[PDB]
């Protein structure tokens, strides 16, 4: 079970960030089974931003439900999140992992960390 | 509907030491899946305990964790000079779920 | 020729309860072994037969029905009772032979802000006869005037979702239930325990 992110690691201001992310040694097309995403600003505890799951059904952030969409390619395994009007604040470690429901995340992939400036 | 947990925790190397994550609303209902993580500077976060107090396979049984009220524990006993890393707790709530602040643990020696 | 309980118990999808999905059972050798270890296994009860003495008996007709409902539903699964899904949704005869199974399905059917997928009937002009299914989503008149589709008041549409959480207590939690019928009597059978000759 592996999951390896891809991206721009630099951003600028106003502008829309997109992280694609790739998995194996699984299907997500399963019941009880999804990919979402967690991202960990510097110093700080991690955020919850956003969840897929099997069947389509997308899930948001509370606060940033206006700005994230998730979409997936179960052909080719990938799962892409956007992220529009970036702020300077908006400076992360994003990760990528699994979703059940007995185990919140799991299999968390190693991260990738994006600048915006 | 914030999960609360203590800024560090500090224990000589060898005993048992307890990691607290308690509820501050209802917005958690039941709270019967309480998720912990240990994370290491440069590592992906890794799972030690999931649905309050089941392990994972993989992971030692120094691990072990268990509710009181509306308030999780970690239990880790016979402290190690490798487990020194920052613990957090998730879980659910009614549109969402959250994690906690962030426990950082430090050994002594 | 082993008996395909596993297509009816370990399906990826369950039915709605205002469409329960039926399918026959026939032409094989029934161990009810097997399914004892689906889960803690909540409920588990049967009707005119020990459910200790199934791997002892050999059938007609053997049929599977399987819906999901709420686990405080649980109890309406059974002859002679009254509420909701006993009279709207899936009733059973009076007369009833055979085995009801349910058991917790939470962590397959929650999702982290419900899960609107499961839809049962609310609304409608009489009670059903049992083994019917009611499919239509015509909207329903509770007033003296045709509100012709529309929404409005004394006017409602009949099917409703369940929005199961992980949050949820108990009884609010979602189930998966089964029900086998058995048609046990002096005609030819096909479905048989697995009993040596
Ligand atoms: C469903 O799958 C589980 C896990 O392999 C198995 O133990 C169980 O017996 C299966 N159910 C049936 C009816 O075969």
């Amino acid at each position: 079970i592996t999951l390896k992110e891809s991206g721009p690691t630099l951003v600028k201001p106003t502008q829309t960030l997109t992280l694609t992310c790739t998995f194996s040694g699984f299907s997500v097309t399963t019941s009880g089974v999804g990919v979402g995403w967690i991202r960990q600003p510097p110093g700080k505890a991690l955020e919850y931003l956003a969840l897929i799951y099997w069947d389509d059904d997308k899930r948001y952030s509370t606060s940033l439900k206006s700005r994230l969409t998730i979409t997936k390619d179960t052909s080719k395994n990938q799962v892409v999140l956007t992220m529009t009007n970036m702020d300077p604040v908006d400076t992360a470690t994003y990760y990528c992992a699994r979703h059940t429901i007995p185990s919140i995340f799991d299999y968390w992939g190693q991260g990738i960390l994006v600048t915006v400036s | 509907p914030v999960l609360t947990q203590p800024a560090s925790v500090s224990g000589s190397p060898g005993q048992s030491i307890t990691i607290s994550c308690t509820a501050t609303s209802s917005d958690v209902g039941n709270y019967n899946y309480v998720s912990w993580y240990q994370h290491h500077p440069g590592k992906a976060p890794k799972l030690m305990i999931y649905e309050v107090s089941n392990r994972p396979s993989g992971v030692s049984n120094r691990f072990s964790g268990s509710k009181s009220g509306n308030t999780a524990s970690l239990t880790i006993s016979g402290l190690q000079a490798e487990d020194e890393a920052d613990y957090y707790c998730s879980s659910y709530t009614s549109s969402s779920l959250l994690f906690g602040g962030g426990t950082k643990l430090t050994v002594l020696g | 020729n082993l008996c395909p309980f596993d297509e009816v118990f370990n399906a990826t999808r369950f039915a709605s309860v205002y469409a329960w999905n039926r399918k026959r059972i026939s032409n094989c050798v029934a161990d009810y072994s097997v399914l004892y270890n689906l889960a803690p296994f909540f409920t588990f009860k049967c009707y005119g037969v020990s459910p200790t003495k199934l791997n002892d008996l050999c059938f007609t007709n053997v049929y599977a029905d399987s819906f999901v409902i709420r686990g405080d539903e649980v109890r309406q699964i059974a002859p002679g009772q009254t509420g909701n899904i006993a009279d709207y949704n899936y009733k059973l005869p009076d007369d009833f032979t055979g085995c009801v199974i349910a058991w917790n399905s939470n962590k397959l059917d929650s999702k982290v802000s419900g899960n609107y997928n499961y839809l049962y009937r609310l609304f409608r002009k009489s009670n059903l006869k049992p083994f019917e299914r009611d499919i239509s989503t015509e909207i329903y008149q509770a007033g003296n005037k045709p509100c012709n589709g529309v929404a409005g008041f004394n006017c409602y549409f009949p099917l409703r979702s369940y929005s199961f959480r992980p949050t949820y207590g108990v009884g609010h939690q979602p189930y998966r239930v089964v029900v086998l019928s058995f048609e046990l009597l002096h005609a030819p059978a096909t479905v048989c325990g697995p009993k040596k000759s």
